[PDB]
C-alpha cells in the first residue's frame, strides 16, 4: 500500500486508500546563491502553497479536518446521470475528473454556500434558550 | 462503452476444431473479462465461459472444461484509458450439434459482485 | 437520492511545470553539489497498477530546466576565478622540435604585466595549434576579437556525477517502465518516485556516454521521424567501451598576472611526442553498429541504410566533442561512419566556448600530462540530409539539450490535486 | 662473412676532387647501407654521408657542399668524391656497413618512430694527407747487428708522406717484427724504424710513390 | 679539440656517462675508438651488442623514460683503454650527425716495464752517401714518460735530435724512438756515443764507438 | 432448469410480466438475477442485472421485482427475453425461452 498506487483502481477501492495521499503531500514520497538555494527555497514555499488553497477550501467548507465528508448539496443530474456501482465500481478518480471537469467549479461554489447557510442556521438555533 | 469485433464464418466438419478471433477496442482490454456465449437452436442459450486479461484467471462450464481452452493477447495500448486487445476462442469433439452462433461478451463492472457479466457483445460468429 | 461528498487525498494529478531541486549522494565539485540536498539513502520505487499515462520526452520542461540550471551553473562558478584578459598580447610563436619530418602545438613568447604598470615579463608557453590563430609569424588567441575570455578555477572538478532531480512536495514525477518505449506516447507498468535516478551530466557529440544502457532489444527515439530536419537518439542495448589517452606529459607553469591572477600555461613536453587517440574495439563496434543497422531497417520499408562522416559542422560538431580528465578532445570520427582495435586521431583544444555562447571563452588549465578515460558508449546521435532510394545516416550535435533528454526521456511532472468530489447518499444535519 | 678495402691515393693536393673507393667481399651493395667516416689528428670523429641500398644520399650538414657518394653495382665497389679540399680535410678515411634501424615509442599510424643507422662492420680505413709537397721514396738502409740474444734492423730514411707497409722476408718472418713509428722531420718527412729480435730480406712497400725496395741484413 | 677524460682502476668497474643527454625514447650507439685504429660496435642498441663482444660491456635500456645511458665496464683490461663515444639518436633530436664527447678512458693501477734499449751505429752504406744517423730504438716500457739524452763520449749532444712520442703497441706497452743526425766526419771523430734513457727515476745507458 | 413465464401477450402502453424461477439450486434468495433482450441471430443488450439494478442507458420503463421464490420483469409503455442466475464467481445459469 503505497503512494497513488489506486490511481488506476475504482473509486471505490481508491476511497480506502486515500490517507497515503494525505499522509506523504506535506513531506515528500517517503543558505547559499541562487543556484540551488534560492530554487529549492522557492519550490518547498510551492509545496506549501499547492497545500494551504487545497486545505482552505475544506476550510469555507464542512470539510475543515475530514478526509471523507458529507453536506446537504443534492446532486445535480446535469453533472452525470451515472449509476453508483458505475462510478465506485467500475471508474477511476482521474477518468470520473474528467466528467465532472466541466462542472468542477459549480460544485465548489455551491459547497462553500451551501455551508455558510448552514452556519447563520446553527447560530439561529443556538441564539435561543 | 467500445467496440468487439469476430471473425466471419469458420464452418468444418465434425471431429475437427477451430478457433474464433474477438478483438477489442474502444476501452482498457485488461478492466473487464471476456465471456463466451453460444446458442444452438436444438438447446437454447448457453453460456461457457470468462477470462480476465489482466490476471489470466480462467472460470469455465463445467460441460466445457474437457474440449474448451481460450487464450487473451495482451494489452497494446492506445490511450489512458482505452486500448487494443484480442481474446480467441477453440474447442474439439465437434459435433453436428455444436452448430450455433457463438458471441465475445464484454464484462459489466470492474468490482463488486457482477463485474464478469457479459456486457458488450459482437456481431456474432455462425459454426456449421 | 445523492449528495455531494468531498473526499481529500485522491489519486489525481494534472499537469507538470514546476521548481525542481537537487539532490546528492555523500561526500569540492563543480555542479554545486555540495548545496544539494542529500539524496535519500533507499529510493521509493511503487509500481502504479492498471495506469497508463502519456509521456513526451521531446516536450518535457525537466530537460529545459537542467539544461538551463547547467548553463546558470557554469556562470555562477567562472565569476571569481582568473579572467585572461591580459593574456591577449603578441604571441611570437614558433615551434616545438621534433625528430621526424614526414603542428599540433606551437612555443608562443609574449609580454604580460607582472606589478601593473611596472616591470613586464617576457615569458613563454605552449599553445595548441587549435588554440592560436594567425593574423599574417604574428600570432595571437583564438577569441580575442571575439568576447572576453576567462579561466576555469584549478580548485575545481568538472567531472560528471549523479544528480538527482527531485519534485517538491504536492507534485511528484511519473517513471515509464515499459522496455521498448519509443520516447513517445501511451505506456504501462507505470511507477511513480520523487527524485529522479543517478543522472550524470556528461556533453558530448556523436557519442553518449556512460548513459544508462537500453534493455532486451536496442531501442530508437526521435520525432517527425519522417522528418529529415529533426535529430535521432539511439539507446544501446550492449554497450561500447571507448578508451582515450593523450599520451604527452605536460608540464604545467604558473606565471603570474599580479596581484593574485595566476595563470596556468602548459609548460614543456618532456618525453616523447605522440597524439591524442581513442581506442575503440572494432570487433564490438562493427557488430553494435550491425545491431543499430538492423533496428534502423526496421523503421524503413527494408531500405538498406549508409553511413557517413558529417557534413559542415564546426570542430565540436564533425568529431567526438568529449572532455576527458581535464582536457577537451575531438576525436575525428570518420572511421567508425567510414578483427583487433580501432584508433582515430583526436586533437585538443584549450580555449572553447561550450554550448555555443556569445561573450563565453574558457581556459582549460594543463593537466601534469600522462591522462587516461576509460568511458563507455551507450548512445548515438545521427542525423539525414534531403530526401534516392537509399538512406544516410551522418552523426550529429550542435543543441546540448538532446544529451538531457536521453536520460529524463522516461520522466514527466505531475502535481496533485487530492480533492475528490463524488456523489453518495449521505446527509449532514440542520 | 664481409671483408673491406679502402683503396685510395694516399695525398693530394688541395683543391682537387678526392677519389676513393671501398670494395666489397661477401655482401652485396644493393642489400646494404655505406657509410663513411674520417677521423681528424686533434679533432673526433666526423660522420660524413651514407648511401642505401635504392642508392639514395644524405649528407653531413657541415660539408654537404662538397662530398658525392656514388656507386657501382657491376662489381662490388662503391666510392666518393671530394671537392675544393684544404689542408684540414686530412685524416683517415674509414668504410662501414651501416644497417638500418627503427626505434618505434608509439604507434606506427601517427608516425611516432625514428631511424637511426648504426656500423657493425668496419674498414681499416686509408691515410690521406693534403699538401702542395710532392712524394718522395724512401731511402732504405740496413742496420747490421753485432754479437743472451741478439737483434737486428731496417732503416727507413726521408719519405712523405705516411704510410710505408714493412715486411721481413716478404711476410715470411712474423715473430719479432717491431716497427717503430716515425717521426716528422723539420724537413717535412717521416723516418721510421724496423727491428727483429737464414738470411733476412727488409720489405719496403711505398704505394704513394709505387716505390717498392727489397734490402738484406749481413755484418 | 674537447676531451673529457676519466680514471679508472684496474680490475673494478667502470661506469662512463654520456654526454648530451636524452630528450626523449633514443636509442645510443657505444663506440670503442682506439687511438689511430679502427673504431670497435660496442653497442648499437641501448642494450644489445654484436657477437665477439663479451659481456663485460653492457649499456642502459631505455624502459622508463628517466634513465641515463651509461657504458659500464666491468672487469676492466689494459686493452679497454682508448676513447669512447656516445651516438645518441632519440625522438626529439633529428638527424644526429655528429658522435658523442670522447672519453679518454685510463686504466689505473698496471704494472711498470723496464725499457728496452737498442742503439745502432750509422749504416754500412749510409757513410757511403755522406750521411750518418744514430738511431735509438725504446720499447716495452709502461708508462710511457722516457727523456732521451745523447751524449758524444763525455759531453751531452741535443743538437740535430728528432725525437719521437711514446707510442702504444700490442702488448699494452710503449715504445719510441730517438734519431741524432750526424756527419761521417762527426760520427768519426768521437771516442764514443749514448743513449741515455731516464725512465722513472732510473736511467740506462747504450754505448757506440766507431770501430 | 430455470423455467421462465413461457410465451406472454402484450398491447400498447400496458404493463406486462415475465418469470424466472426455478429449484432451490439455481433459485432465488440466494442468488443474482437478470434479463436480456436477445433477438436470436443479433447481439442482444442487457436489460437489468443484479435483482432490480438497471443497466447504463436503460430508459425508467423497465423494473425488476425478486421474492424469495421468483424473480421478475415488466415492461411499460418485441421479440425474446431471457433470464440468468449467477453468483459473484460462476457463470450464468440461462432459462428458457420467452416471447413477448
Ligand atoms: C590503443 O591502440 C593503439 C594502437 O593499436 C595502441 O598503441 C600501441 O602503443 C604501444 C605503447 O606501449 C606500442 O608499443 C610499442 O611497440 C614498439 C614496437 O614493438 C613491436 O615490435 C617489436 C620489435 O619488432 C621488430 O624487432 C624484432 C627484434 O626485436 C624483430 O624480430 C621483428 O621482426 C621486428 O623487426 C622487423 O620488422 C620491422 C617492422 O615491424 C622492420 O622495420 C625491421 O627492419 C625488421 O625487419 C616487438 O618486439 C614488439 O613486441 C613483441 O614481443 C612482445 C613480447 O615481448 C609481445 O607482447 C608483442 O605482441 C610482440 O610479439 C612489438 O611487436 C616497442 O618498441 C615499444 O617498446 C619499446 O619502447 C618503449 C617506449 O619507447 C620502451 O619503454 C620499452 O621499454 C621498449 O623499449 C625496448 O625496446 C627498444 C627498441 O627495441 C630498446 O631501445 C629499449 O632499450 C628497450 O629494450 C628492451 O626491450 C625488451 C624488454 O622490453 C628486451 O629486448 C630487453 O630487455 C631490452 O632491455 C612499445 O612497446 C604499440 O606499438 C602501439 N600499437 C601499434 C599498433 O603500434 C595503444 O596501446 C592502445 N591503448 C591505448 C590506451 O591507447
Ligand atoms: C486492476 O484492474 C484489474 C482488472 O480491472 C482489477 O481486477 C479486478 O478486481 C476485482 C476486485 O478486486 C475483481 O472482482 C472480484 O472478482 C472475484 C472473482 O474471482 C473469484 O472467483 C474466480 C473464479 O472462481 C477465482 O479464480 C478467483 O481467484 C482469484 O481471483 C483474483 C484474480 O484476479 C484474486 O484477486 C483473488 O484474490 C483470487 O485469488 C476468485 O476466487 C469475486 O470473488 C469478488 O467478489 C467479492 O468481492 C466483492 C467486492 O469486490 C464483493 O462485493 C462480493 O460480494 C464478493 O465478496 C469480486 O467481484 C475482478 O474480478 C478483477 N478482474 C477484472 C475486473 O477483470 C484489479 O483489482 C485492479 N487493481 C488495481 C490495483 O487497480
Ligand atoms: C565516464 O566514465 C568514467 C565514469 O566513472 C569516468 O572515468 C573515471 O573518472 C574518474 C573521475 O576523474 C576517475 O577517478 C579518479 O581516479 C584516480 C585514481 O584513483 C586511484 O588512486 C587513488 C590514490 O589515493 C586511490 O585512493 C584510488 O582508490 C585509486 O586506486 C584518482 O586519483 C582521482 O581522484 C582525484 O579526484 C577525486 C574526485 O575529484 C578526488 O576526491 C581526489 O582527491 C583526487 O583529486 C579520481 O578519483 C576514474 O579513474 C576514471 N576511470 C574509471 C574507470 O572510473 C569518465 O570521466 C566519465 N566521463 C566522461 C568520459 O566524460
Ligand atoms: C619554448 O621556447 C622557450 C624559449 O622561447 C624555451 O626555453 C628555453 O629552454 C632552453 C632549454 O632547452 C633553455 O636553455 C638552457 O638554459 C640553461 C640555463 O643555464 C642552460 O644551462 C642550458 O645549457 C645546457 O644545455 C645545452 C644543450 O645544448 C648545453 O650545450 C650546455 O652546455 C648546457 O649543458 C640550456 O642552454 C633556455 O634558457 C630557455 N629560454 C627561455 C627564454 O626560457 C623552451 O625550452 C621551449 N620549449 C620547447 C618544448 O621547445
Ligand atoms: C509494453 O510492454 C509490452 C511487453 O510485453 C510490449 O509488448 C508493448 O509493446 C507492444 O508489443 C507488442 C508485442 O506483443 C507489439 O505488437 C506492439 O506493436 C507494441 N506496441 C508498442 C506501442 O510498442 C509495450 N508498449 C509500449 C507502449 O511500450
Ligand atoms: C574574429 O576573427 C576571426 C579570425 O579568424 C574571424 O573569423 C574569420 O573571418 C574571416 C574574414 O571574415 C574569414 O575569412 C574566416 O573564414 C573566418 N574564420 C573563422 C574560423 O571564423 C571572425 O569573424 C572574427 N569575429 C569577430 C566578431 O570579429
Ligand atoms: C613526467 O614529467 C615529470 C616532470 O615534470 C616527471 O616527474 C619526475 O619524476 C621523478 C621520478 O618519479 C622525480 O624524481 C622528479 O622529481 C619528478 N619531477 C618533477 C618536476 O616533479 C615524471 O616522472 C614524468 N612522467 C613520465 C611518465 O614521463
Ligand atoms: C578499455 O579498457 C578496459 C579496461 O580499462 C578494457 O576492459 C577489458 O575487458 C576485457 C574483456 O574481454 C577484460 O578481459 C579485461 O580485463 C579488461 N581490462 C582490464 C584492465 O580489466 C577494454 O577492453 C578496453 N577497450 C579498448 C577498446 O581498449
Ligand atoms: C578525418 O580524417 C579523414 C581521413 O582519414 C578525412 O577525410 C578526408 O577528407 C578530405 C576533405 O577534407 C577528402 O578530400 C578525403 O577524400 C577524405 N578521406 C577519406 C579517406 O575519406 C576527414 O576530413 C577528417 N575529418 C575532419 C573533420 O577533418
Ligand atoms: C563501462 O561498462 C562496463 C560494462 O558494463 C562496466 O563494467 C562493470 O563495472 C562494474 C563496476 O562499476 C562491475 O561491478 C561489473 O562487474 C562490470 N561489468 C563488466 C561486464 O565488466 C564498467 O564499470 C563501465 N565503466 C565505468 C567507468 O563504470
Ligand atoms: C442543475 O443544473 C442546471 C444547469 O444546467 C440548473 O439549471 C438546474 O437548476 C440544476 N438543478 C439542480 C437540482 O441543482
Ligand atoms: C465540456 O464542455 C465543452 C463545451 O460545452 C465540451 O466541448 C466538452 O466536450 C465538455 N467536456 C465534458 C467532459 O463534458
Ligand atoms: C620572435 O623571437 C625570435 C627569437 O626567439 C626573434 O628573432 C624574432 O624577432 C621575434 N619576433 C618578433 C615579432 O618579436
Ligand atoms: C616586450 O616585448 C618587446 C618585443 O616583443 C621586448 O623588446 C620587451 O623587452 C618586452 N618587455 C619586457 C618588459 O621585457
Ligand atoms: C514493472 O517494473 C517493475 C520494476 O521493478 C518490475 O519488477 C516488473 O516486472 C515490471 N512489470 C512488467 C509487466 O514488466
Ligand atoms: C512512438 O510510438 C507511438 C505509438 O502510439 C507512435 O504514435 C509514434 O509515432 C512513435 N514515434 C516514434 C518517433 O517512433
Ligand atoms: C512530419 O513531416 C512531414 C513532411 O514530410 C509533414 O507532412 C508532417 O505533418 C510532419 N508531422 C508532424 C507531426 O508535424
Ligand atoms: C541486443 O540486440 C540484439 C539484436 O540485434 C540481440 O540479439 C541481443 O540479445 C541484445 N542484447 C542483449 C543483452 O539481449
Ligand atoms: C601513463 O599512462 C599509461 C597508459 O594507461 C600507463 O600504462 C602508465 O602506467 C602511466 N604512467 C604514469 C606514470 O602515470
Amino acid at each position: 500500500l503505497g503512494f497513488l498506487g489506486a490511481a488506476g483502481s475504482t473509486m471505490g477501492a481508491a476511497s480506502n486508500t486515500l490517507t497515503v495521499q494525505a499522509r506523504q503531500l506535506l513531506s515528500g514520497i517517503v543558505l547559499q546563491l541562487t543556484v540551488w538555494g534560492f530554487k529549492q527555497l522557492q519550490a518547498r514555499v510551492l509545496a506549501i502553497e499547492r497545500y494551504l488553497e487545497v486545505q482552505q477550501l475544506l476550510g469555507i467548507w464542512g470539510c475543515s479536518g475530514k478526509l471523507i465528508c458529507c453536506t446537504a448539496v443534492p446532486w445535480n443530474s446535469s453533472w452525470s446521470n451515472k449509476s453508483q456501482e458505475d462510478i465506485w465500481d467500475n471508474m477511476t478518480w482521474m477518468q470520473w475528473d474528467r466528467e465532472i471537469s466541466n462542472y468542477t467549479d459549480t460544485i465548489y461554489r455551491l459547497l462553500e454556500e451551501s455551508q455558510f447557510q448552514q452556519e447563520i442556521n446553527e447560530k439561529d438555533l443556538l441564539a435561543l434558550d | 462503452q467500445g467496440q468487439l469485433v469476430q471473425s466471419g464464418a469458420t464452418t468444418t466438419k465434425p471431429g475437427s476444431s477451430v478457433k474464433i478471433s474477438c478483438k477489442t477496442s474502444g476501452y482498457r482490454f485488461n478492466f473487464y473479462h471476456i465471456n463466451w456465449i453460444r446458442q444452438t437452436a436444438g438447446r437454447g442459450p448457453e453460456w461457457m465461459g470468462w477470462i480476465s486479461p489482466y490476471s489470466g484467471d480462467k472460470n469455465l462450464a463445467p460441460a466445457f472444461q474437457d474440449r474448451v481452452i481460450m487464450t487473451t493477447d495482451t494489452e497494446v495500448p492506445v490511450t489512458s484509458f482505452t486500448s487494443t486487445g484480442a481474446a480467441y476462442m477453440e474447442i474439439r469433439n465437434l459435433t453436428s450439434d455444436d452448430t450455433g452462433t457463438y458471441f465475445c461478451a464484454k464484462g459489466l463492472l470492474r468490482d463488486g459482485s457482477s463485474t464478469w457479466l457479459p456486457y458488450l457483445w459482437g456481431q456474432g460468429t455462425l459454426l456449421t | 437520492n445523492l449528495w455531494v461528498t468531498v473526499y481529500y487525498g485522491v489519486p489525481v494529478w494534472k499537469e507538470a511545470k514546476t521548481t525542481l531541486f537537487c539532490a546528492s549522494d555523500a561526500k569540492h565539485n563543480v555542479w554545486a553539489t555540495h548545496a544539494c540536498v542529500p539524496t535519500d539513502p533507499n529510493p521509493q520505487e511503487m509500481v502504479l497498477e492498471n495506469v497508463t499515462e502519456n509521456f513526451n520526452m521531446w516536450k518535457n520542461d525537466m530537460v529545459d530546466q537542467m539544461h538551463e540550471d547547467i548553463i546558470s551553473l557554469w556562470d555562477q562558478s567562472l565569476k571569481p576565478c582568473v579572467k585572461l584578459t591580459p593574456l591577449c598580447v603578441t604571441l611570437n610563436c614558433t615551434n616545438v622540435n621534433v625528430t621526424n619530418t614526414n603542428e599540433e602545438m606551437k612555443n608562443c613568447s609574449f609580454n604580460t604585466t607582472t606589478e601593473i604598470r611596472d616591470k613586464k615579463q617576457k615569458e613563454y608557453a605552449l599553445f595548441y595549434r587549435l588554440d592560436i590563430v594567425p593574423l599574417n609569424s604574428e600570432y595571437r588567441l583564438i577569441n580575442c576579437n571575439t568576447s572576453t575570455i576567462t579561466q576555469i578555477c584549478p580548485k575545481v572538478s568538472f567531472d560528471p556525477i549523479p544528480i538527482h532531480y527531485c519534485a517538491p512536495a504536492g507534485y511528484a514525477i511519473l517513471k515509464c517502465n515499459n522496455k521498448t518505449f519509443n520516447g513517445t506516447g501511451p505506456c504501462n507498468n507505470v511507477s511513480t518516485v520523487q527524485c529522479t535516478h543517478g543522472i550524470k551530466p556528461v556533453v558530448s557529440t556523436q557519442l553518449l556516454l556512460n548513459g544508462s544502457l537500453a534493455e532486451e532489444e536496442i531501442i530508437i527515439r526521435s520525432e517527425n521521424l519522417t522528418d529529415n530536419a529533426k535529430t535521432i537518439i539511439v539507446h544501446l542495448n550492449e554497450s561500447v567501451e571507448i578508451n582515450c589517452t593523450r599520451p604527452n606529459n605536460n608540464t604545467r607553469k604558473s606565471i603570474r598576472i599580479g596581484p593574485g591572477q595566476t595563470f596556468y600555461a602548459t609548460g614543456d613536453i618532456i618525453g616523447d611526442i605522440r597524439q591524442a587517440h581513442c581506442n575503440i574495439s572494432e570487433a564490438k563496434w562493427n557488430k553494435t553498429l550491425q545491431r543499430v543497422k538492423k533496428k534502423l531497417k526496421e523503421h524503413f520499408p527494408n531500405k538498406t541504410i549508409k553511413f557517413a562522416p558529417s557534413s559542415g559542422g564546426d570542430l565540436e560538431i564533425t568529431t567526438h566533442s568529449f572532455n576527458c580528465r581535464g582536457e577537451f578532445f575531438y576525436c575525428n570520427t570518420s572511421k567508425l561512419f567510414n578483427n583487433s582495435t580501432i584508433t582515430l586521431p583526436c586533437r585538443i583544444k584549450q580555449i572553447i566556448n561550450m554550448w555555443q555562447e556569445v561573450g563565453r571563452a574558457m581556459y582549460a588549465p594543463p593537466i601534469a600530462g600522462n591522462i587516461t578515460c576509460k568511458s563507455n558508449i551507450t548512445g548515438l546521435l545521427l542525423t539525414r540530409d534531403g530526401g534516392n532510394n537509399t538512406e544516410t545516416f551522418r552523426p550529429g550535435g550542435g543543441d546540448m539539450r538532446d544529451n538531457w533528454r536521453s536520460e529524463l526521456y522516461k520522466y514527466k511532472v505531475v502535481e496533485i490535486k487530492p480533492l475528490g468530489i463524488a456523489p453518495t447518499k449521505c446527509k449532514r444535519r440542520v | 662473412q664481409v671483408q673491406l678495402q679502402e683503396s685510395g691515393p694516399g695525398l693530394v693536393k688541395p683543391s682537387e676532387t678526392l677519389s676513393l673507393t671501398c670494395t666489397v667481399s661477401g655482401g652485396s651493395i644493393s642489400n646494404y647501407y655505406w657509410s663513411w667516416i674520417r677521423q681528424s689528428p686533434g679533432k673526433g670523429l666526423e660522420w660524413i654521408g651514407y648511401i642505401s641500398d635504392s642508392e639514395s644520399t644524405n649528407y653531413n650538414p657541415s660539408l654537404k657542399s662538397r662530398v658525392i657518394i656514388s656507386v657501382d653495382t657491376s662489381k662490388n665497389q662503391l666510392s666518393l668524391k671530394l671537392n675544393s679540399v684544404t689542408a684540414a680535410d686530412s685524416a683517415i678515411y674509414y668504410c662501414a656497413r651501416a644497417q638500418q634501424g627503427k626505434r618505434i615509442y608509439g604507434m606506427v599510424s601517427f608516425g611516432e618512430f625514428f631511424y637511426y643507422y648504426y656500423m657493425d662492420v668496419w674498414g681499416k680505413g686509408t691515410t690521406v694527407t693534403v699538401s702542395s709537397a710532392s712524394t718522395k721514396g724512401p731511402s732504405v738502409f740496413p742496420l747490421a747487428p753485432s754479437s743472451g740474444t741478439a737483434a737486428l734492423g731496417c732503416l727507413v730514411k726521408d719519405y712523405f708522406p705516411e704510410p710505408v707497409t714493412v715486411s721481413w722476408n716478404s711476410g715470411a718472418l712474423t715473430s719479432g717484427v717491431h716497427t717503430f713509428p716515425a717521426v716528422l722531420q723539420s724537413s717535412g718527412l717521416y723516418s721510421l724504424s724496423s727491428v727483429v729480435t737464414q738470411t733476412y730480406i727488409c720489405n719496403v712497400n711505398h704505394k704513394p710513390s709505387n716505390t717498392k725496395v727489397d734490402k738484406k741484413v749481413e755484418p | 679539440s674537447y676531451v673529457r677524460p676519466l680514471s679508472v682502476a684496474l680490475g673494478e668497474t667502470a661506469s662512463i656517462s654520456c654526454g648530451r643527454q636524452a630528450l626523449g625514447s633514443r636509442a645510443v650507439q657505444w663506440y670503442q675508438h682506439r687511438p689511430g685504429q679502427a673504431p670497435i660496435l660496442l653497442i648499437y642498441n641501448n642494450q644489445d651488442r654484436p657477437s665477439g663482444i663479451p659481456e663485460r660491456f653492457s649499456g642502459t635500456p631505455d624502459i622508463n623514460f628517466g634513465t641515463r645511458a651509461t657504458l659500464t665496464i666491468s672487469g676492466v683490461e689494459a686493452g679497454d683503454e682508448a676513447d669512447y663515444y656516445c651516438h645518441m639518436w632519440d625522438s626529439r633530436s633529428g638527424f644526429s650527425w655528429s658522435f658523442g664527447g670522447a672519453t679518454r678512458l685510463t686504466v689505473l693501477g698496471q704494472p711498470k716495464a723496464a725499457p728496452s734499449v737498442t742503439l745502432f751505429p750509422p749504416s754500412s752504406e749510409e757513410l757511403q752517401a755522406n750521411k750518418a744517423t744514430l738511431v735509438c730504438l725504446i720499447s716495452d716500457f709502461y708508462p710511457g714518460a722516457v727523456t732521451v739524452a745523447w751524449k758524444a763520449d763525455s759531453s751531452p749532444v741535443k743538437a740535430g735530435v728528432e725525437t719521437t712520442t711514446p707510442s702504444k703497441q700490442s702488448n699494452n706497452k710503449y715504445a719510441a724512438s730517438s734519431y741524432l743526425s750526424l756527419t761521417p766526419m762527426q760520427w768519426k771523430m768521437h771516442k764514443s756515443y749514448s743513449c741515455q734513457v731516464t725512465h722513472e727515476g732510473s736511467t740506462v745507458e747504450k754505448t757506440v764507438a766507431p770501430t | 432448469v430455470l423455467t421462465q413465464s413461457a410465451s406472454v401477450s402484450g398491447s400498447l402502453g400496458q404493463s406486462v410480466t415475465i418469470s424466472c424461477t426455478g429449484p432451490n439450486s439455481v433459485c432465488c434468495s440466494h442468488k443474482s438475477i437478470s434479463w436480456y433482450q436477445w433477438p436470436p441471430g443479433r447481439a442482444p443488450t442487457l436489460i437489468i442485472y443484479e435483482d432490480n439494478e438497471r443497466a447504463p442507458g436503460i430508459s425508467p420503463r423497465f423494473s425488476g421485482y425478486k421474492s424469495y421464490w421468483s424473480a421478475y420483469l415488466t415492461i411499460s409503455d418485441e421479440t425474446t427475453y431471457y433470464c440468468c442466475s449467477y453468483t459473484h464467481n460462476s457463470g450464468c445459469v440461462f432459462g428458457t425461452g420467452t416471447k413477448v
